[PDB]
RNA sequence: GGUAAAAUGGCUGAGAAGCAUUGGACUGUAAAUCUAAAGACAGGGGUUAGGCCUCUUUUUACCAGCUCCGAGCUCG
């Protein structure tokens, strides 16, 4: 079960996070919202009730981090689950012939920077903390889960920079569920495909939504969190990456 | 000086073995009277000869001397440098007469200490010889009797005074000490002994032991007279630990004899070997007889004051300690024998199919070795006899006497009696070298039943008339015994050399009833004589003896009753038959068939061979086998080829191993 | 205990003794009877001791002394990849019997000497790119080479990649695909043959009884062979019984295609002057 | 939630099968099992009580599975979730050069028959039963659950029989998702690691430890309660279409 | 290089399999097509000259092949390449609701007999003949090459018969290959996408779909990528899309 | 053919770069050396003749970049090919329990900026360079090649930072190729296992020859000109693009 | 069946020592390490100050003994 476990959610103000953190909070668990100051991720915090704290700290810097992971510790005294909700997305074409365009350097970065190495850093943080938590009687420390999309495996025209993060996420999930078996981590990373987050949210998302085999309909926040507590509960759920999609296969 | 010295009993001075000791010491070996059969005695009993650095004989005499050619020949195939005799001084002239039948024997070195030579002393023995002349240059009235002295040994030194010495311990500062205490004496200045008494082993006396012989009464007196006996009898200088004594029992029984022996002191030992021993010598002759006894009886029949009878392997320690060791001493069991028969994986069935399957002249076979004497079979001799009050002995080989003994038991001396006469075919070793055991037992055995001493008749090359002379003249009194005929005067073409020669043949066709008797030159050696001997009931006998296929013997040999023929190799090495003069097993069957006679048999085989020979295919319903001490009669030759099963099975892990050794043989030559 | 004095003075005189001793083996010192036995197995003692110290000053020898793609945890890997190797061979493996029948015939010193050279043996196969399924038959438990099996493994016996148990080879393949392998064997080795079982005694057999091999296959009606030794190297001076490591990798040798004149490369070179 | 539902589980008689047959009972739910008649699974239905039937039939014959199917809609009346757990498995290499042996073709065929056939067979008979079924108000119908081993992506030597009938599984995965996405059924796959199931437990015990340690987290066989809840999320789940899980614990397998 | 080596090509009559008989036996090796009899390949045999010998067999029956291996054997002495590139394909939904149809268990069984059993039963048995070849001075006996399509990844509406018969030999190319490495046999996996095939207004729309080139695959190009393989010698156990980087829709 | 063609290798200077540049200059094509200066590329340049010619850039740095491609176009008038052949590696845990250790920041950043940004610079920059080119008969305006390792799909312990970079080139390949497809540009990338590239020919002998043994066929190092072989068929094959190709030779690496 | 020489049970020696072997270590790139285990010169005996004396086994070499003197094929 997941009741009494501490969570620690990045970009849990908005979108993915907060669908988890409102499932994870009823279940009886305690979250920790981390996103940044301007997502206004206190009210969330509020409005969950006493059991989330809203800890103001940037994915990319080690600072922040750092000290959100001490206020969940002095919190609540333990971490036990590591959400990766946390991303942002850029379209542009690698280059575009006709029109003379060609993708700049800092877009790259810049999304680089948030998706993949931001997703690095927090795990390699809350692992220390993590670290720390007397081995439970099957040996389990704690889990880790992130997210990242189907674009690793099929991106669209103009998703490079995007499908670049997201597939470094898939590709090092597997040695860094090595890194910490050992010591009783558990690495893992969902694949939603289309969802109705602000980053998704007229005529497009119609046509989206029924290119989907089944359901015919974008994809429900809540049906993700849903599949977050399963991979928690289940203790032989490690190194794998599941497609949250619907059969849908994203074409140019 | 040596940590272990002891003696051991060879022969325990029974009437088919003689007497003889072996001293034993970690430096030297020695041996006593070296009789007839002794080197057959040690060989079988696992006794080595490769330091014997002295042989000791105690009188001239061949029941002491008889085996020593046989010794010699082994010694130098030994690769010993220099022997070195003991004894009378008739040695050098036995050793000169040794050289007339053998060669000249340059590999070895030979030397003589006579009586009259000074004190010989070794590094762990010191040997006094004591002359002794009975009561009234050959001479036949000295006996020479032993004193061996022991050499003193040291005291070791009390490593536990390591705890009370100043001695700095395990520093070469031991050296002196050990120079020291090991003789007596003690360094005060590392503490306070001034002998070794505080410090070391007291060192242990030499212990003498004496051997004397006193072959007849005559001998009683000089013994007990002598004054240099009563040096260490009648003393406390190392009183005798034992005393070995080689005499009848009548001698021993003698009061003065009796008195001598008691004042050597009450803590002296007496070791007997007076012919009254009660002990088997030949386990392995006495375990294959029984063996094969179970197969048919009649072709196999069976074989037959404190003091201290002397038996075989018996031993007495005397430098460790100075006990009645008795530890190897020979048990013969033959429970035990047909036991292990029986278990034999086919021996058992063998015989039962044979045994469910259902008169003169008789043939003995004394012995059917080539060479050298083994555990199984002695040396060449084979008995006929051709009625129940004569007989003819075919050949004489070391030691035959004693095969014969032990054959017949207490009935030599009636088989001595009906001993016509002796056939010596070719001069080489080991086939006439028995002849004068044979002619002293035939004395003794001709004067116990009461008959006259007619000499007997000896049929043999003339070369061995200078042999027996020599010995007759120099050592002991033979030649009065025998009358010699040259083989040469019976051969076909033969001439009457002289009447006496004449007179002689004629009496042997009498004695023997022959009709005739006829010899011919074979191609083994210079000088080498068959035989063939036809009785007037009509079958006739040939021996061939060493020989290869010759003409000569088959046309002599026509429409034999019964052939012996050498068998000594087989076909694998028919090179070396040739080069050895020697004929195999197919060319033996060969000769025998082309003369077309009734029963091949064969013998003389090699040393090679160690129990059965190769039964090839071409053995027919006439080729039979030998073996020691097997009786065959004209009837039992239908017999012969319906017991090669029971033989087959009773010898088949050796004939498989000597099977393996020749396919391992052949497969070196061909990969060679 | 009056050995404490026979044996301090002998420290004294220092005649090959050892320095220390301990109670068990001071128990076993007086289970000795003969004089030689207890100077042997002093001997013994003495030559453990000096060894131990001089290879002690060998540590205090020692004492006086970017980018990369891999880590240095390879001792690691090799035993895992050794392990998978190991677990496929369990399966599809070519089947090597070591017949543990001859416990009986053997004394302490040589049971020792037995354990050594099948821990030897087996990490020869382990290490090979392709093992056998290495069987140990008539193992009976609980007894002296059992014993002394799990006191050198440890807690490894229960992991290592090989079958024992303790019935007998005939009672788990048939017995035509049975060879045993013996020096007294009349038959002589030709070729490997890849659908045959071999079976290797493990014996030592100091005080040379020869045949025990030999017998035990006869009795049970099996086939048996002797390596072609004499055929390829011309052998000089030694008994033609070879140690169970040179036996397992003569047969790896010749399992893998090698040729005779390859696979008698581990016989010593103390025995045969060379090849032919 | 899975209260009310009613599944048809094929090999639930023993191994994963019955797992997830005791859980989905004890959730409330009734199954259905689905195996061959001498594996006595009747007695496993009398002990999971009322809501669970023995179906005697053979995956590899059209008639049994739809006598079987018959019986499940009589006994229920609607069937909303499949199961297939049903497979058999077999070790030999394709071809070995030192023993001159080659892979017998009957070998092969037979475990093509059951493990892939078989899957099928029932695929497409379920389904007819599956689509009479009144759309659920989020548009569902039922969810059909397969089981490929983690062979179909590495398989081991001597696993090339196995390998080819659970790749196909894996590849016939996302053509019958599509198939069926108008009607509204959902299909998905799992792939176990090593289970501690009787096919695996046949092993010998040293290998079982070996196996079991070689797993990177948890250091242990696999335990078939954890794969019935997997099972229980798929079905929970309602945006979980076409995709193969791999239920082994990040175990990459060797030669 | 590939001279002098001798293939086996199943299906080799037409097709994929008859491309790359052509572009081998041009470069110098010699071929043998194996496929029905029905399909008249002894006449594109005759055309291609006397290095390439037609074999009647079925890769369904282990007697055909067999008896197709040992004409093979003394012909010419030894096989090196074995290519796979026969396979039957089907169109049938699993179940259409509206028309109440359902696919035909006769229709599964025949696909998976030609596709993933006929594959398999002549690798199994190339590989004894293979096996008995001297090994090269790189210690290669010989290469395998199958053909399984894209459908193995992404397939279509009513292609569930074709994806389980191609993805069961996406899935069985990895044992395999560590079956046959300690002989020295490299066994790859090709995976085609839409090719000028006769197998395969809807030519161009699926033309058109493909990102680059625009154009349906040609068999001479597929020739290329098999005589790449057969050069390569640390190819081994992949699966290869030829296809154009086109990914399938429903 | 390549006759006439004129490439662009990045880190051609050592390792698998120069490898492809000699043969490609063997066949008669032109290449350009695309190295750091401290590599002493021009060494090899002069080596290679007349037809190859060094360019100190950074791969990392625009601008370096677009004075190398102004350089080849200067020298040769067109670019082709476009070979992807330079990145660094690390080894370091992600967080060692026992030693208190923990990944730096740094290290990851380093390694992620020259394997997967400086990829993507090169790639972005060739295009516009690639663009120009007059269409052949085919279509097609020309080949981009890149390089990831297998740690892409399976990594080992202490590869956290090279299979994240690795892994982003393998999922980018796909939307660059849909991206290039209209112009005309084939976009592929290749897989190599364990070559015995000069960095891995530099590890103690026992190491060398474990990993090599561990490769099921050949037994060995990979050759650095087996993979230019590859990347030959590569451009001569019009039909390949989009798929990464594993030259690793059937080797699955463990933890 | 005999004669002589030899015998290193992981391998070479020396007559001490190296190359090796087994269990353990999550090694920061000398782990090229640390730590634990096993170290019996064919096997028995004796003695012994070593070192020698002996028994047995195995391996490798090796295994008949016509003497005289003059006639000079016979004569003593
Ligand atoms: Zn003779
Ligand atoms: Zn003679």
């Amino acid at each position: 079960s997941v009741k009494g476990l501490v969570a620690v959610i990045t970009g849990g103000a908005s979108g993915l996070g907060l669908a988890t953190a409102e499932r994870l909070v009823g279940q009886g668990a305690s979250a920790v919202l981390l996103d940044l100051p301007n997502s206004g991720g206190e009210a969330q915090a509020k409005k969950l009730g006493n059991n989330c704290v809203f800890a103001p700290a940037d994915v990319t810097s080690e600072k922040d981090v750092q000290t959100a992971l001490a206020l969940a510790k002095g919190k609540f005294g333990r971490v036990d689950v590591a959400v990766n909700c946390a991303g942002i997305a850029v379209a542009s074409k690698t280059y575009n012939l006709k029109k003379g365009q060609t993708h700049t350097l800092e877009d790259f970065q810049r999304v680089l920077d948030v998706n993949l190495m931001g997703t690095f850093n927090v795990i390699r943080l809350v692992a220390g903390e993590m670290g720390q938590n007397e081995p439970d009687q099957g040996g389990q420390r704690g889990v880790i889960i992130n997210t990242a999309s189907v674009a690793a495996f099929e991106g669209q025209v103009g998703q490079a920079a995007y499908s670049a993060s997201k597939g470094g996420i898939v590709g090092m999930t597997l040695p860094i569920a090595r890194d910490l078996a050992p010591i009783g981590i558990r690495v893992m990373t969902i694949a939603p495909g289309l969802f109705g987050t602000p980053l998704l949210t007229e005529k497009v998302c119609n046509f989206l939504a029924s290119q989907v085999p089944f359901p015919s309909r974008l994809g429900d926040p809540a049906e993700y969190a849903h599949l977050v507590q399963a991979i928690i509960e289940n203790p032989f759920l490690n190194g794998e990456v599941i497609r949250l999609d619907g059969a849908i296969r994203m074409q140019p | 000086g040596p940590n272990t010295v002891y003696l051991q009993v060879v022969a325990a001075g029974s009437r088919d073995s003689g007497a003889a000791l072996y001293v034993f010491s970690e430096f030297n070996r020695y041996l006593f009277n070296c009789g007839e059969g002794v080197q057959r005695l040690m060989q079988e009993h696992k006794l080595k000869v490769a330091r014997l650095d002295n042989i000791f004989l105690t009188r001239m005499h061949w029941s002491n001397v008889g085996g020593l050619s046989g010794m010699i020949l082994t010694l130098k195939e030994t690769g010993l440098p220099k022997c070195v005799l003991s004894g009378p001084p008739q040695l050098e002239k036995y050793l000169e007469a040794i050289k007339i039948f053998s060669g000249p024997l340059k590999g070895i070195e030979l030397a003589v200490r006579p009586h009259s030579a000074p004190e010989y002393e070794d590094e762990t023995m010191t040997v006094y010889q004591i002359p002794i002349h009975s009561e009234q240059v050959r001479d036949s009235s000295l006996v020479v009797a032993f004193i061996c002295k022991l050499h003193l040994k040291r005291g070791n030194f009390l490593v536990l005074k390591a705890k009370e010495m100043g001695l700095p311990v395990g520093t070469a500062a031991i050296a002196p000490i050990i120079a020291a205490v090991k003789d007596g004496k003690s360094i005060t200045h590392e503490g306070r002994e001034i002998l070794a008494e505080e410090l070391c082993t007291p060192p242990d006396p030499g212990a003498a032991f004496v051997v004397v012989e006193c072959p007849d009464e005559s001998f009683i007196q000089p013994i007990c007279e002598n004054a240099t006996f009563q040096r260490y009898q009648g003393k406390a200088d190392a009183p005798v630990a034992l005393v070995v004594h080689m005499a009848p029992a009548s001698v021993l029984v003698d009061s003065r004899y009796q008195q001598w022996m008691e004042r050597f002191g009450p803590d002296t030992q007496h070791l007997v070997l007076n012919e009254n021993c009660a002990s088997v010598h030949n386990l392995r002759s006495h375990k294959i007889q029984t063996q094969l006894n179970l197969i048919h009886p009649d072709i196999f029949p069976l074989l037959t004051v404190p003091m201290v009878q002397g038996e075989c392997l018996l031993k007495y320690q005397l430098r460790p300690r100075r006990e009645w060791q008795r530890d190897a001493i020979i048990t013969c069991n033959p429970e035990e024998f047909i036991v292990e028969a029986l278990q034999l994986p086919n021996f058992q069935q063998s015989v039962q199919e044979y045994r469910r399957s259902a008169q003169y002249p008789e043939i003995i076979f004394l012995g059917t070795g080539s060479a050298i004497p083994m555990k199984i079979r002695n040396v060449s001799a084979t008995l006929v006899n051709i009625s129940p009050d004569t007989s003819l002995l075919l050949d004489c080989g070391e030691g035959t006497f004693g095969q014969l003994c032990r054959h017949y038991g207490d009935q030599v001396d009636r088989v001595l009696g009906t001993l016509a006469a002796v056939f010596v075919s070719h001069l080489h070793a080991n086939h006439h070298t028995g002849l004068p055991s044979i002619l002293l037992q035939r004395e003794r055995a001709l004067a116990s039943l009461g008959k006259p001493l007619h000499p007997l008749l000896v049929v043999a090359p003339n070369q061995l008339k200078a042999w027996l002379q020599q010995y007759h003249n120099q050592c002991q009194e033979v030649l009065h015994h025998i009358s010699m005929i040259p083989a040469k005067c019976l051969q076909e073409g033969a001439e009457i050399s002289s009447p006496a020669v004449e007179r002689l043949i004629s009496s042997l066709l009498r004695t023997c009833d022959l009709e005739e008797f006829q010899t011919c030159l074979v191609r083994h050696c210079k000088h080498a004589f068959g035989c063939a001997l036809v009785h007037t009931s009509g079958w006739k006998v040939v021996y061939s003896g060493d020989t290869m296929p010759c003409e000569a013997l088959v046309r002599m040999g026509k429409d034999a009753t019964l052939l012996i023929h050498e068998a000594t190799l087989e076909d694998g090495l028919e090179e070396e038959a040739v080069e050895k003069t020697h004929s195999t097993t197919s060319q033996a069957i060969s000769v025998g068939m082309r003369m077309n006679a009734e029963f091949i048999m064969l013998n003389h085989f090699s040393q090679r061979y160690a129990k059965v020979p190769l039964f090839s295919p071409n053995f027919s319903e006439k080729v039979g086998v030998a073996f020691d001490h097997m009786k065959v009669c004209f009837g039992d030759f239908p017999t012969m080829p319906k017991l090669i099963p029971p033989l087959k099975a009773l010898f088949a892990g050796d004939i498989e191993e000597m099977e393996e050794r020749r396919e391992k043989r052949e497969l070196r030559q061909v990969r060679a | 205990a009056a050995t404490r004095e026979f044996i301090e003075m002998w420290r004294l005189l220092g005649r090959e003794v050892p320095e220390h001793i301990t109670e068990e083996e001071l128990k076993t010192l007086m289970e000795c009877v003969s004089n030689t036995a207890k100077k042997k197995y002093l001997k013994y003692l003495y030559t453990k001791e000096k060894v131990k110290k001089a290879r002690q000053i060998k540590k205090e020898m020692k004492a006086a002394a970017k980018n990369f793609l891999f880590l240095r945890l390879w001792d690691r890997n090799m035993d895992i990849a050794m392990g998978w190797k190991g677990a496929q061979a369990m399966q599809f493996g070519q089947p090597l019997v070591f017949d543990m029948a001859y416990e009986n015939y053997m004394k302490r010193k040589e049971l020792q000497n037995t354990v050594s050279q099948l821990l030897e043996s087996e990490g020869w196969n382990r290490r090979n790119v392709d093992p056998f399924h290495i069987y140990f038959c008539n193992l009976k438990i609980d007894g002296a080479l059992h014993r002394e099996l799990v006191k050198r493994y440890q807690e490894k016996w229960d992991k290592l990649l090989l079958t024992s148990t303790e019935k007998s080879h005939v009672d788990l393949f048939p017995k035509d695909s049975i060879i045993y392998l013996t020096a007294d064997s009349p038959n002589v080795m030709t070729t490997f043959r890849h659908d045959k079982v071999y079976v290797i005694g493990s014996f030592v057999d100091k005080s040379m009884q020869p045949g025990t091999s030999l017998a035990k296959a006869k009795r049970l009606n099996l086939a048996t062979e002797c390596l072609p030794l004499d055929k390829y190297l011309q052998w000089e001076i030694g008994n033609k019984n070879l140690t169970l490591d040179q036996m397992i990798r003569i047969l790896l040798c010749l399992k893998n295609n090698g040729n005779w004149q390859e696979a008698l490369q581990f016989v010593p070179k103390r025995k045969h002057t060379g090849f032919l």
